[PDB]
């Protein structure tokens, strides 16, 4: 009836051609088509969110440069940034620039991101980042100066789940071992390239992203470092799975929402080209798994709960961590502000690799075939289920702010592995995704 | 026919840098009043960018540094110790100077800053004395001490050099070990700039005058012998001490020097310009020696 | 007004079952197991097993000093980022338990941990004339080594195969590592006035055009002649009439050995600049090469195959 002529001031009609092309029984069809069209123009970024409306037949470009300061949150209590966005260049494209001094943990960043929509569909955001950082890691005393640049390809379909096919290539210089460090760190300082190819799936079906009540969050990650075509100097295969949850029971509709969590992961050292057998160098300290702190397993320091070399917490290949939430409401208040109570009993184990099965190799032991590392992983997972897990418990006063879930907990550890530095009460967590 | 390029005569010595001062003493001892010119200048006014610099008009050669100058114009234990002390003065004895007179604001800015200003053109003191202070502060590293009961460290870092230079018999007809005719001028220059200045905050003068009688006598004798009444009788340029910088006295030249010096200090495109300018000047210097670069 | 911490005294006793330690990973049980003290130097991977000399004269000095001190230790390569200070040649005592290691021992206290009979000949106040030459080694020959290895396009292959090949194994990182190395070298050599003290804007002259490749080489040749002339007053094949070589002989050997080994090639011979190895072999009548070959008789007696 009425083809698209209005609002096409800045953007292209070729882009707006395919967003609602098939406008072709009379009572409510158009009433549903307009609802589909507005929800399609919503996941874009060009159109202005205020006047995103079109009258029944028979807005404008948002901006071009949008600076900001803000303060994001990345599990570190302090942050900062200064964006510089360009909401259109050719079609529905974009660019970006963050300079996140980020205060406490990291000390720099420069992310000259560049997104774009691909082939009409507004979800194939083929970003091309070019990053930089100098982050301080005080649990294993050193810094790390990443200088990478990746080519991501994401896709958010019509059911809430997402995807990713990033291709990163970093530099990973560990150049901060000034204080008393452990010789495991010294034996790892240097360089790397870590050209990888990951894939992140996440079916986020929860209601309150900072305070789940009735949903369930499956979220998998599957890294694959230098191997075969994609070369480099590190070679491994890393996976990680998470499955949160929450479900109310009964009393009004007062929030009870007993919930739980889970985390699995593996780190399988691989050979360095077009095979599955051959020499397989063990993993470095840049790739292993940390598990602890107020976010993933509460009751322990931000890097504890793992193989410890004294005062520095080196990682570990395989791990597993669970949780149980309570989320009881405030006394005689009701479904008011997000300040709610909480009870938890956090568990989780993390053990590293070892061979202990073949000594005939003698010289140059830093090389194993597939059988050796396979039996090593078998022994690791066998050691994972021999003994009581860490199992630390405590209470806290959640605060489901729209962006950050402040916790302010008080917990005590029950089962410890000698030399693991479990926290004892009065920790202040903050972040995006707890356990 | 040669023509030197040195600092200014500020302190009553023909220079304020032991290198060019020693070059002046050497030339005055070996050549004769009718051979050189002692053109006063500044580091940014010579292709070498290293101030003590010869210019032999017979073949148009630029020769930076003092050791390269004495390379031109030219038992065995004598010369062996000569080279040994020539190398031991150029390091651990120049950083003993720069521990004072160039790094400590309590001592730099009361006698050194006006001395530098009184030898430079009008707009240049904005930029070059900062460069020289940065240089002498870099050279004063590897010493652990900076601008400052934390005083014995000064005495130690001075003895660790004066005791090596002590048992040398720096100027006489007989004694411990006669060194050479050349390096004696270098030792004179360094010990003079270590003793003679007015130094409103002195800490080397007392140590030298109360511990090493040979050094004070050597410096005073060498000054009174070859440098009478401030060395004004030296064959300076045609006009005079201040009138020496006449070959680069045009306002255009000083403006170019100032604009180069300030352009080489911008945040990001400064390093590239500085590297390019240094490369071009070194190419010119090599082309002056009858060589062939790319 | 600072009062002590809470005194309720019931926070303890809560950790219920403290279990056994966590069995450190693979890459921390072969590289750090240890049976003897483990010196970290810039050595190769093959040379690290037999204890051959390194190719960094700042670490060859300490390795030679420790071998002369009748100490038994191991040698492992490293990358200069893992050190208590910025410089590499540090030592690590062996482990007392698989979850604890004593503090490292940096380059300034190696010959204090080495004490078995008389460790006095290796660190003592030199004669006042001795320092006049110990400054001839550390400031002229060092700048010669730098300006010859890093900032000389004829020695590009040697630098690229020693210092940046065992580092990353990636081209785009090898390039930046080579650039950082050459920048630091040009900055460190352009400070000693023997090479060049050119005055530019307030930033050290980190470029291959700040120094000149004439003065450094000439001062190196003069330093070698002076060192040979000092050695010819010895009468005991060691510098100061001493039976066993002390710190001075090791300090000279650190540069002499490497200059005879790596930068001692025969090419066109028309360039004029003779390789530092030839100058070592010709200083005087050969008085330095004989001293070097005598130093490999108190340090590496079981080794053979040097001179190249």
């Amino acid at each position: 009836s009425t083809l698209e002529v209005h609002g096409a001031t800045n953007t292209r009609r070729s882009l707006l051609d395919q967003i609602f092309k098939p406008v072709l029984t009379t009572l409510g069809q158009v009433l549903d088509r307009v609802g589909a069209a507005t929800k399609k123009l919503a996941r874009f970024d060009i159109f202005k969110e205020e006047g995103f409306g079109v009258f029944l037949s028979e807005v404008k470009e948002k901006s071009r440069l949008v600076f900001s300061a803000g303060t994001d949150f990345g599990n570190a209590e302090g942050s900062a940034y200064t964006n510089a966005v360009v909401r259109n260049i050719f079609g529905g494209a974009e660019t970006l620039t963050v300079n996140a001094s980020t205060g406490t943990r990291t000390r720099s960043a420069y992310n000259a991101t560049f997104s774009t929509p691909i082939n009409g569909n507004p979800d194939l955001r083929l970003s091309v980042e070019a990053l930089r950082s100098a982050t301080q890691k005080p649990w294993a005393s050193h810094e790390e100066h990443l200088t990478g640049a990746n080519l991501r390809l994401a896709w958010l379909t019509e059911k809430g789940d997402t995807h990713a096919l990033a291709y990163s290539s970093v530099w990973r210089q560990l150049t901060g071992l000034a204080p008393t460090a452990s010789p495991t760190v010294r034996a790892d300082a240097g360089d790397s390239l870590k050209s990888s190819l990951t894939h992140t799936f996440t079916r986020d079906r929860r209601d309150n992203p900072m305070l789940p009540q009735s949903g369930y969050l499956f979220r998998s990650v599957s890294e694959l470092a230098g191997w075969g075509p994609l070369n480099g100097d590190v070679s491994f295969a890393k996976t990680e799975v998470e499955a949160s949850g929450a479900l109310p029971v009964a009393i009004g509709k007062s929030g009870v929402s007993v919930g739980g969590g889970l985390r699995l992961g593996v780190l399988y050292p691989l050979p360095l080209g077009y095979s599955l057998t051959g020499a397989a160098q063990p993993s470095r300290i840049n790739d292993r798994f940390q598990l602890g702190g107020p976010n993933d397993v509460r009751g322990f320091k931000i890097g504890g709960l793992g193989p410890h070399d004294g005062v520095d917490a080196v990682g570990g290949d395989v791990f597993a961590a669970g949780s149980v939430n309570a989320l009881l409401p405030l006394p005689r208040t009701g479904p008011d502000s997000p300040l709610r109570l909480q009870l938890y009993a956090n568990a989780g184990r993390l053990v590293a690799l070892n061979s202990k099965g073949t000594d005939k190799e003698g010289k140059e032991g830093l090389a194993m075939d597939s059988a050796a590392v396979f039996k090593g992983v078998k022994s690791a997972v066998g050691k994972l289920t021999n003994g009581i897990p860490s199992l630390a418990a405590g209470v806290g006063l959640v605060y489901a702010h729209p962006v950050a879930r402040f916790e302010l907990n008080f917990s005590l550890p029950l089962v410890l592995r000698r030399g693991e530095e479990g926290r004892k009460g009065l920790q202040v967590g903050v972040g995006i995704s707890f356990l | 026919a040669v023509q030197l390029h040195v600092w200014g005569p500020a302190f009553g010595l023909p220079s304020i840098d032991a290198e060019c001062l020693a070059a002046i003493a050497y030339l005055a001892q070996t050549l004769g009043s009718a051979d050189y010119q002692l053109i006063q200048s500044s580091p940014s006014a010579v292709p070498t960018q290293h101030l003590p610099t010869l210019y032999d008009s017979r073949t148009s050669t630029w020769i930076g540094g003092f050791t390269s100058i004495t390379a031109h114009l030219h038992a065995a234990s004598a010369t062996a110790d000569g080279t040994a002390y020539t190398a031991f003065l150029s390091a651990h004895a120049a950083p003993l100077l720069a521990l004072s007179l160039y790094v400590s604001s309590a001592n730099y800015g009361a006698a050194t800053r006006p001395a530098y200003s009184a030898v430079l053109p009008l707009p240049l003191p904005w930029t070059e004395p900062p460069a020289v202070r940065a240089a002498m502060a870099r050279r004063a590293a590897h010493l652990g001490l900076s601008s400052l009961k934390s005083r014995i460290r000064l005495e130690e870092a001075a003895r660790e050099v004066l005791d090596v230079l002590a048992e040398v018999d720096w100027a006489a007809g007989g004694g411990g070990r006669q060194v050479a005719a050349e390096v004696r001028c270098l030792a004179f220059g360094y010990l003079a700039l270590m003793l003679l200045p007015d130094v409103p905050r002195p800490w080397l003068r007392e140590i030298m005058e109360g511990r090493y009688p040979a050094l004070c006598t050597f410096v005073r004798d060498f000054r009174a012998r070859v440098f009478p009444q401030g060395g004004k009788l030296l064959p300076w340029a045609d006009g005079g001490a201040q009138a020496s910088a006449s070959a680069s006295a045009s306002a255009s030249a000083v403006a170019l020097r100032f604009v180069r010096a300030v352009m080489a200090e911008v945040p990001l495109v400064g390093e590239w310009w500085s590297r390019w300018w240094t490369a071009r000047k070194k190419r010119e210097v090599l082309a002056s020696k009858g060589a062939k670069p790319a | 007004m600072q009062i002590p911490r809470p005194l309720q005294r019931l926070f303890d006793y809560f950790p219920l079952r403290i279990y056994e330690p966590n069995e450190l990973p693979e890459r921390s049980q072969q590289l750090t197991s240890g049976d003897l003290p483990t010196l970290y130097v810039f050595s190769t991977d093959s040379d690290a097993r037999l204890g051959l000399p390194s190719f960094n004269p700042g670490c060859l000095k300490w390795q030679t000093l420790l071998r002369l001190a009748n100490l038994d230790f191991r040698i492992l390569p490293s990358t200069n980022h893992s050190s208590p200070t910025g410089s590499l040649p540090f030592l690590l005592p062996p482990r007392t338990s698989p979850t604890a290691s004593p503090a490292p021992i940096p380059a300034s206290g190696l010959l204090s941990f080495a004490r078995d009979l008389d460790l006095g000949h290796l660190d003592a106040d030199l004669p006042p004339r001795a320092q006049a030459y110990l400054a001839l080694i550390t400031h002229s020959l060092r700048n010669a080594w730098l300006c010859a290895l890093y900032l000389d396009p004829t020695h590009d292959a040697l630098l690229r195969r020693l210092y940046v090949d065992p580092a990353s194994s990636s081209r785009a990182v090898r390039a930046a590592l080579l650039h950082q190395l050459r920048r630091a070298a040009a900055e460190q050599v352009a400070t000693a006035s023997s090479g060049g003290g050119k005055i530019v804007s307030l930033a050290p002259v980190d470029s291959a055009d700040g120094i000149d490749e004439e003065a450094v080489y000439r001062s190196a040749r003069d330093a070698l002649d002076a060192l040979a002339s000092l050695l010819r007053e010895s009468e005991t094949a060691w510098f100061f009439g001493t039976e066993r070589p002390g710190s001075f002989d090791a300090a000279l050997f650190s540069y002499t050995h490497l200059m005879v080994e790596y930068m001692s090639e025969e090419t066109e011979s028309a360039k004029g600049r003779v390789s530092l190895g030839r100058m070592v072999k010709e200083a005087g009548n050969g008085e330095l090469a004989e001293h070097r070959e005598r130093m490999l008789g108190v340090a590496w007696p079981e080794w053979d195959g040097y001179r190249r």
